[PDB]
């Protein structure tokens, strides 16, 4: 029967759809963690001229004791 | 300097009719060689379509006296849309005559109410030229889908108003519509401001070749709409040095490209990004 | 047939599709453990910002 | 009548859902891979986030004595 | 069966639709603490260098 | 338009507490490129000084399902003058998160009796301006101690609650107190009502260079404080077009000058006729 | 040299066939018995697998004519699909039978509406370098100071049959070796019934910055048998004596810090991955 052979060509292309729905998703999560991972970066940066800074700042104080 | 007039204004609200009075102008610079200039006045309604009164003229005289009054049938209710200009010209025998200089005088901030009497220096009435640079740096990563516009500096600005206050406003555009509004700091008296500020803004892989990024410079004006000195625009629909960049920016991924940009006219970039 | 060869991409999307799970859990996991990691970081960042600004304070203030 | 017609449009939706198998296959794999390198990225980050953590343990260690000295002068 | 090797591939569809999505909020939360922990982190390290300059004054003072 | 939100809204009086539920919007606005916006909820009482709550981030969503409730502590004798306002923001990465549309519910409108669950549209959250025109003539007659205002017309007003139900009151003031209170009559439908309806004062030629001249349009509310559209101020400490205008007046006795006025917000207005 | 072959094609469109012709072939190599040869030919349909037929064997002719037909029962619709190969091989009694020269026609390029027949230039057999044995992508990150190697088995594809009648139990064991001497032997779990198996388990080593380019990471592919020895799918090695890819992986570990990289490498027989260990 055609309505038979339709049916399931119909299932099928909703099957794509999902699997499209999955895959446009999947891509979405790789964008999002590399940007995330850029502004990571950025933090980090950051976060070690902190350290540097500090690390200044302590020799210096105690250095100022002595 | 380009030098001062002295002038007149009052509305006669009985013949409904603008007095505009011409009275003299001094200190007007040499223009023509022998020493001295030959002035004359043309007095015109900004938007009038009319002919444009003129004075009589002035054989070689720094500082003419005209002593005239011009009419304008003018309505009180329509005036407040109106600007009043007054150009002082220079007579040439055998050339043309070379404008002096002109002013001019917005008719909604004055005061019909006293009968009006004023120095004002004259402005430079011509401009051959038609803005400044601007250096920024493009970066641009698919899989992230970032634009990185990072405005490095500028130079070359044209003076408006003190000196000058200019700062930088970025345009996210698409379909000729304004989705991101971002602006920079501004860099107080300078001709030449430094920036390096860093702007991140959300292109999907699917739509870079077909975003339009509209960097606009302008100047602070404490009263008043803020007066545009230049704007350019990279990506889709580009021209020359633009299209260059952005061509250079999508040939090159997750790497900056600086570049400078010579400013273009408002009005034929507001006219190009239709 | 043909039929064999859709039924045949049928079963290899299946098993890719479960390889996918496994994928998306394990990330999740990862996910939620930084996200923790993020929070303690931000803490530590909160107290150490308390510091060096009273430290920085006193500092400024024996001037002299 | 519409009787080859039929049996040409069941052919027909066949081929449209073999190619529809295909183009599945083609998505999962690209997201397969998409999701590969998504993994790797958040181990780099982790790592990252870790050398973060410590580094703001040494600062909070340094910054601590600091104070002390401060401390010291006061 | 033939429905059931649709059906079963179906189903783990979309179940890891759902985990996926779940996990991506998730990074978007992570981007939203990410975001935060960016500007802490700038702020603290200028706040380092300020207290940097205050401590090299107290240095060349008190010593 | 802006799109519809489902809410949730009970109190608990064992615990002293407010209930608020979010549950799903629906027909969201696209706002940002790629065809989607990803959505989340700000929830706060309308004057809480406290942190406001706010719901999960869903991505990519025109019709997001959050299902959050969120807990105020507030005592029911004080919530009778209290709204709670609910704000549909999207989400962006690299710039400033644009508002969706919010919407406000007056709490002592609500019924606690019952448990509340609603759709209800979303609002436009920010207005980038500050009302409208309004055009009017005004003469004075020393000798007479006259002073006649006549409503001419109005234009291009703000949309009300139907369109809306402009009119215009005009209050006589002398310092800072009100002594007649003249109203229009009222043109329904329109944006761009028509009066031409004169009024009569009493101002004694000793006093009309210490005298305030209001003139409030206002659109008319079935229910409730009819809110207020614009309003204006001429006379003693005007500014701008206004002061130009009593100037104006002043200078031209025995004559009516019609002019137009751009409608400002009433609490700088009321503020400056302090 | 390059010998001629002389065929024709046609289909019948009645019983859904196609017509191989194949006539005769004309300047041959001097091949097998000095000065003549014993060409014998076997044609084939390329996508399928479907029995190969030979023609007749003559003896002793560098320019020999059979004159025979073939028929493929092939639907006209899956023909679009197909290609017709014609392989000229030769005869050895006591030899392996050389092959001497192949060609394919793209069915898609034929008219069957009009009888086909053409003279085509035979050109050398395409090899094989070996059956397919698989790929396996793994991430190396390497950070001199702590002297730490993650090594990340991500996962596998493409592996080959081992068990049976089934497909695989496939599962990673990673030999830090150096000197001939294994030292390190750290192997991932399990995965049943896959030819896809996916791991994502993360490792580590101590390897010192002063060492790092005298150790082999051995990186082995092997199948879970029940019962018996399990036999090994394939292996490849980065560090000393890599070659390509591998090298090129170790490169970017060495020129990427504190960073890992993602990489997929092809798998190879253990033995000459054996004999290319030093
Ligand atoms: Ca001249
Ligand atoms: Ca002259
Ligand atoms: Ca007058
Ligand atoms: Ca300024
Ligand atoms: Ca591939
Ligand atoms: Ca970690
Ligand atoms: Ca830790
Ligand atoms: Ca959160
Ligand atoms: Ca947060
Ligand atoms: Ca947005
Ligand atoms: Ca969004
Ligand atoms: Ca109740
Ligand atoms: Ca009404
Ligand atoms: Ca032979
Ligand atoms: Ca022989
Ligand atoms: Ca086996
Ligand atoms: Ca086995």
């Amino acid at each position: 029967a055609l309505s038979e052979i339709e049916t399931r060509h119909s299932e099928i292309i909703k099957l794509e759809n999902s699997i499209r729905e999955l895959h446009d998703m999947f891509m979405d999560m790789a964008m999002l963690v590399e940007s995330q991972g850029e502004m990571i970066d950025r933090i980090e940066y950051n976060v070690e001229h902190a350290v540097d800074y500090v690390e200044r700042a302590v020799s210096d104080t105690k250095k100022a004791v002595k | 300097k380009l030098g001062k007039l002295q002038y007149s204004l009052d509305y006669d609200f009985q013949n409904n009719q603008l007095l505009v009075g011409i009275i003299q102008a001094a200190e007007l610079p040499a223009l023509d060689m022998g020493g001295t200039s030959d002035p004359y006045v043309k007095v015109f309604l900004l938007p009038d379509k009319k002919k444009k009164f003129e004075t009589k003229v002035h054989r070689k005289t720094l500082n003419p006296v005209f002593n005239e009054q011009f009419t304008f049938k003018v309505p009180y209710s329509e005036l407040g849309g109106k600007t009043l200009v007054m150009a002082v010209y220079d007579f040439d025998r055998f050339s043309k005559h070379d404008i002096i200089g002109e002013f001019k005088v917005p008719m909604n901030t004055v005061d019909f109410g006293h009968v009006t009497e004023e120095w004002r220096d004259l402005q430079s009435a011509e401009k051959e030229e038609q803005l400044g640079d601007i250096c920024f740096s493009l970066r641009y990563v698919p899989t992230a889908g970032k634009l990185t516009v990072v405005i490095l500096e500028a130079k070359n600005l044209k003076k408006m108003d003190g000196l000058s206050d200019p700062y930088v406003k970025i345009h996210l555009m698409q379909n000729g519509k304004r989705l991101k509004k971002k602006k920079t700091t501004i860099k107080k008296n300078t001709l030449n401001p430094y920036y390096n500020e860093s702007f991140s803004f959300e292109v999907p892989f699917e739509q870079i070749q077909k975003v339009q990024v509209v960097v606009t410079v302008l100047d602070y004006d404490k009263i008043g709409k803020n007066d545009a000195i230049g704007k350019v625009f990279v990506g889709y629909n580009s021209t020359g040095a633009e299209l260059r960049h952005w061509s250079d920016m999508l040939a090159n991924p997750r790497r900056p490209i600086a570049q400078w940009h010579t400013l273009q006219v408002e009005e034929e970039v507001d006219a190009m990004l239709a | 047939a043909r039929e064999n060869e859709m039924d045949e991409n049928l079963e290899q999307v299946s098993g890719i599709i479960g390889n996918l799970r496994h994928m998306a859990l394990d990330m999740g996991n990862e996910i939620d453990t930084q996200n923790r990691q993020i929070d303690r970081i931000m803490e530590k960042a909160d107290s150490n910002k308390t510091r060096i600004d009273e430290a920085n304070q006193r500092a400024t203030k024996m001037l002299g | 009548n519409e009787l080859e017609e039929m049996q040409r449009r069941a052919d027909q939706l066949a081929d449209e859902s073999l190619e529809s198998t295909r183009r599945m296959l083609q998505l999962v794999e690209e997201s397969k891979d998409a999701g590969i390198r998504t993994l790797v990225m958040l181990d780099e980050q982790g790592e990252q986030l870790d050398r973060v953590e410590e580094g703001m343990n040494h600062i909070n260690q340094d910054m601590k004595e600091a104070e002390k000295n401060l401390k010291d002068l006061g | 069966g033939s429905n059931r090797r649709l059906q079963q591939t179906q189903a783990q569809v979309d179940e890891v639709v759902d985990i996926m999505r779940v996990n991506v909020d998730k990074v978007l939360e992570r981007d939203q603490k990410l975001s935060e922990l960016d500007d802490r982190a700038d702020a603290l390290q200028a706040g380092a260098s300020q207290f940097e300059t205050s401590a090299a004054k107290l240095k060349r003072k008190y010593w």
